[PDB]
């Protein structure tokens, strides 16, 4: 199964290497490194697991391996604004980048990686917005970030992208379910 | 007394150096070098402002110059002199004289934070902690100077120190912590609440102390994940297990999606290890968080019950199924690893009964997905057949999912068929030419089919080419692993193909098609060599990359998270594609070792030479790895006409990764053939003595390495060690990869080569075609 968990610097290597496959836009380990060591309680990771059985047990030589057993699948990094500039403006953050395996869909990761993420800007870093960029023709990531996560789009960036491709920049400000009550004993009758 | 002329001249020099303006710095000091040209200031500065410029071999020659007139200097002299072996990655060299300045008199104590950078960076802390301590006396006025200091300390087990350090500033802080602050503030509250955890140890009353501390810092400490986590932990240590319940619930509520947590709960409730109550606690959890995993999921690995158990099976993958989801198989597919006798039955049952209450024309998805999985699971079987059908099937019913054709690849590629396997890929490439994803499993296929050009031009689509004809150079600039090192395997497995043909070869056709695969040959060898030396390469810029954070990090105020970089540095040469590298190249290290041991026409002759001096031309531009500039050698000739092999594969490769390695991820098996062919037979003896420790006498490898080891005791080569591991027999006096491993010292071990090779020709029944194939075609081969 898919496991999610707040990401260390264990995982930059891994998540440089799923950047390299599922998209263009690529960055040199320093800039990975700049933002686990900038901001290292914001970026998350979707990892698979495997846990022991009551019946993999070395590292796999693969580009993909945080672990024995454990293959990143997904990861979310960010980080807060950090230009001179706007050092005056309010506290914002921004996705640097969002990637989930294609063959990891439909099982929530990206929102829960998101989810994850917006919380950690908005407690660790009193975030009061936070902004990305999506392609144009990416229907399901503006699904995701407008119609379940809320982010708006303030606006639409032209050439945004290497091979020439319009960007959706995003935007976004920071009942009686049943929950634990973190006290009464879980186990009973 | 004119010197004060040249003097004010050199300062201005420096000025406009300080000011980024090296052009004009040069024009100065071209002039002091002209009524002087022996001064050694403007020498050294000169130096450092063509380096700035990129006329690096200039700088190199009058940094030189400078030095040789030194065998000392003026304070300033010294210091440009640390600033260029800064930036020429000469750290020890910068930390002589970034010293010397100071020997010399130098009044800026600004060069103390320059040598803590750098000492830090050779990993001397030692020495760090001596520059962050008179640093942090000259400036006490920045936060980062103590952050600095007790990071230095803490590195240097002075846990105490660095407490009171990080305490200092706290006493002189209060009251003074403006809102832009209050984070730095937060991550030094959170380091020393480390520290003082890490020195409690398992005292029960320093544990209890650690909690009063973290429970007073919990308003200001932001990182609550990092918080509550110790909190919890500290509980446990403190045996009040109870109290870390609720933490570890508080976690999983902030986090329901982390296995982690959970697990953990198990234990402060001691109900690990009781089925019953461990199915009660999830059942509960699965309450609160219906949608995540780890309460569906974790009663899949321990439920004992057949029936609950299929039943909950059920539970976890149907509805996967039932909503499309591709993953549905791998999620399940590590309890067909811990599990696999008690699972997949159960599932197997479970997803054929589903499929066949399913209508291809009503219920299009979970049909086709349920094909999907059910392939997925007969290739996990290694019922390559049943496989090819289920895959077969969702094809037929959709054809437009790109998913289908990776798995009918990877099906292939199991059969052992590369080649097809590349083909199907590239058939469903054409679905999505826009999704890098597919587009890179296609590159990979091509290259294990061993037809580089394709791969190349495929993942060329994705590159960012600009100057070159290819996405070679791009892919080396962004540290892409994947493919360097799936490339660097395929150029030697054409380096062997290639080799055959020319071993093949026994009027003029003949002569002519010689010469061609010989240079084949040479360039597979060289680049296989090359690609995998790209690799060393990129890990040592992540141990440089360091450099900047032992400064950054202690501004931005994040130590906690600089330590997990260091000790991140300090595993670098361990990584799976690192190692990998190594292993993979320590196979052509070791050959050109034991190959360096063992073994008219004038004018159309001027023809064919600028025929095939003009084709290198077009081939050097295609598989060039770096700029021009930068490296002249593109098809790895040095690397491979190289004298010192297994010295190379020690620096390159082996040295950085032997310092680094934990003993209990070493491959002995490597140090063997290592030491075996550097001479030291006495750590041979070690390796294989270690390495039965860990897998048993019973080894057919460890029986391999001792026959081929006992061979070794007469008569070679010094008699000594000759005696100390023919004394040290005392401690000692199927299995296809035990028989493998003896054919690889079929030469050095007298043993019958061809005998062996029927042996291990008959050891490959059982494997897979793909693994079998493998060792016939480029394990034992003439
Ligand atoms: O090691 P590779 O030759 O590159 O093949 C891997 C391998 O699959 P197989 O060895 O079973 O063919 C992985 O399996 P693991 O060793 O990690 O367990 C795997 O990952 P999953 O089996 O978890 O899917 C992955 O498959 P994929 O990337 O499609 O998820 C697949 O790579 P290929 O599909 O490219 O052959």
């Amino acid at each position: 199964p898919i496991n999610i968990r707040r990401a260390t610097i264990n995982d930059i290597i891994c998540m440089q290497n799923a950047n390299l496959h599922n998209l263009p836009e690529n960055y040199m380990m320093k800039y990975y490194m700049y933002h686990i060591l900038s901001w290292p309680e914001a970026s998350f990771v979707a990892t698979t697991t495997t846990l022991d059985c009551e019946d993999g047990r070395t590292i796999k030589l693969d580009p993909t391996y945080l672990a024995p057993g454990e293959k990143l699948v997904g990861y979310v990094l960010v980080k807060m604004n950090d230009d001179p500039d706007q050092q005056n403006e309010p506290p914002n953050g921004h996705i640097t980048s969002l990637s989930v395996m294609r063959t990891y869909r439909r099982m929530g990761i990206a929102e829960n990686l998101m989810r994850q993420a917006l919380f950690a800007l908005r407690e660790v870093h009193q975030a009061e917005y936070v902004s990305l960029h999506v392609r144009q023709s990416n229907r399901a990531a503006l699904h995701l970030y407008r119609d379940t996560l809320a982010f708006e789009v303030l606006s639409i960036e032209k050439s945004y992208y290497q091979d020439g491709e319009d960007a959706y920049a995003m935007k976004k400000v920071l009942e009686e379910k049943l929950e634990d009550d973190l006290e009464s004993d879980l186990l009973e009758d | 007394i004119a010197l004060k002329k040249e003097n004010d001249q050199f300062l201005e020099a420096l000025k406009l150096y300080e000011g980024k303006q090296y052009k004009k710095s040069l024009k100065l000091l071209d002039a002091i070098l002209k009524k002087d040209g022996s001064h050694v200031d403007s020498l050294a500065l000169k130096g450092l402002d063509l380096y700035s410029v990129g006329e690096k071999d200039d700088a190199a020659s009058y940094v030189a110059n400078a030095i040789r007139k030194i065998e000392s200097a003026s304070p300033i002299c010294c210091h440009v002199l640390g600033i260029y072996m800064r930036n020429t990655k000469e750290y020890k060299e910068s930390i002589k004289w970034f010293t010397a300045a100071l020997n010399n008199g130098s009044t800026n104590k600004q060069i103390y934070r320059d040598l803590a950078t750098l000492q830090s960076q050779i990993g001397d802390f030692k020495n760090a902690l001596v520059s962050r301590k008179k640093y942090w006396e000259a400036f006490l006025g920045y936060r980062a100077n103590w952050t600095s200091l007790a990071v230095a300390q803490d590195v240097n087990g002075e846990r105490q120190q660095a407490i009171n350090t990080l305490s200092q500033f706290e006493k002189l802080a209060e009251g003074k912590i403006s809102d832009s602050e209050k984070y730095e503030h937060s991550e030094c509250l959170m380091y020393k609440n480390d520290i003082m955890y890490k020195a409690a140890s398992d005292n029960q009353d320093k544990l209890q102390n650690v909690l009063k501390h973290l429970n007073d810092i919990e308003p200001c400490v932001f990182d609550k994940f990092g918080l509550l986590e110790r909190k919890a932990t500290i509980y446990m240590k403190l045996g009040q297990l109870k109290d870390a319940s609720i933490v570890y619930r508080t976690l999983i509520k902030r986090n329901p999606d982390n296995f982690k947590y959970y697990k953990l709960l198990e234990v402060s409730l001691g109900i690990q290890g009781d089925n019953k109550l461990k199915k009660a606690l999830y059942g509960k959890l699965e309450q609160f968080y219906p949608r995540c995993e780890p309460p569906k999921f974790i009663p899949l690995t321990f439920l004992q019950d057949k029936e609950e158990l299929s039943k909950k099976l059920r539970e976890y993958v149907l509805p996967q199924l039932e909503r499309g989801v591709p993953a549905t198989f791998s999620n399940v597919k590590p309890l067909y690893q811990r599990r696999k006798s008690k699972v997949s039955p159960l599932l197997e049952k479970i997803v054929l009964d589903y499929l066949s209450g399913l209508d291809p024309t009503q219920d299009p998805i979970p049909f086709i997905w349920t094909n999907y999985y059910l392939s997925q699971h007969f290739l996990f079987l290694k019922d390559f057949p049943k496989a090819q059908e289920y895959i077969d099937a969702a094809l037929d019913h959709t054809p437009t999912l790109v998913e289908f054709y990776i798995l009918k690849a990877r099906i292939l590629k199991h059969l052992g068929l590369m080649d097809t396997a590349a083909g199907i890929l590239e058939e469903g490439r054409q679905l999505d030419l826009q999704d890098r994803f597919i587009n890179c499993k296609t590159v990979k296929y091509f290259l294990r089919a061993n037809n580089i050009d394709k791969a190349v031009e495929v993942a060329s689509l994705f590159t960012k080419n600009d100057d070159s004809v290819n996405g070679i150079k791009d892919l080396h600039l962004v540290e892409a692993s994947w493919f360097i090192v799936e490339q660097a395997e395929a150029y030697y497995r054409l380096y062997l193909d290639r080799k055959k043909k020319l071993d093949d070869l026994a009027s003029e056709q003949i002569a002519n098609d010689i010469k061609e695969n010989q240079w084949l040959v040479r360039k597979y060898k060289g680049l296989a060599l090359k690609r995998f030396n790209a690799i060393p390469k990129f890990y040592k810029q992540f141990e440089d990359d360091q450099l900047d954070f032992h400064s950054y990090c202690m501004r931005k105020g994040t130590p906690r998270a600089y330590l997990e970089m260091l000790e991140w540095g300090k595993a670098l040469y361990t990584k799976p594609m690192y190692v990998r590298a190594m292993k993979e190249a320590s196979k052509l290290y070791f050959q050109m070792h034991d190959d360096r041991l063992k073994r008219s026409q004038k004018k159309k002759a001027k023809k064919e030479a600028a025929a095939m001096n003009k084709r290198k031309e077009t081939e050097a531009k295609s598989v060039a790895a770096y700029p021009s500039d930068q490296d002249n050698d593109v098809f790895g000739e040095k690397l491979i006409e190289t004298s010192t092999p297994m010295e190379d594969f020690a620096t390159e490769f082996y040295n950085n990764y032997s310092m680094q390695v934990r003993e209990d991820e070493r491959d002995y098996i490597l140090d063997f053939e290592f030491n075996y062919r550097i001479g030291k037979l006495a750590l041979c003896f070690a390796s294989l003595n270690k390495f039965a420790k860990r897998f048993g006498t019973t080894s057919g490898l460890f029986g391999s390495m001792a026959i081929v080891l006992l061979h070794a005791t007469r008569n070679d080569t010094p008699f000594d060690p000759i005696l100390k591991k023919v004394v040290t027999k005392s401690l000692e006096k199927n299995d296809i990869n035990g028989l493998l491993f003896l054919y690889r010292y079929r030469d050095d071990v007298p043993i019958g080569s061809s005998n062996l090779k029927e042996m291990i020709i008959s050891s490959l029944s059982p494997l897979e075609p793909h693994s079998q194939n493998e060792i016939l075609q480029y394990y034992l081969y003439p």
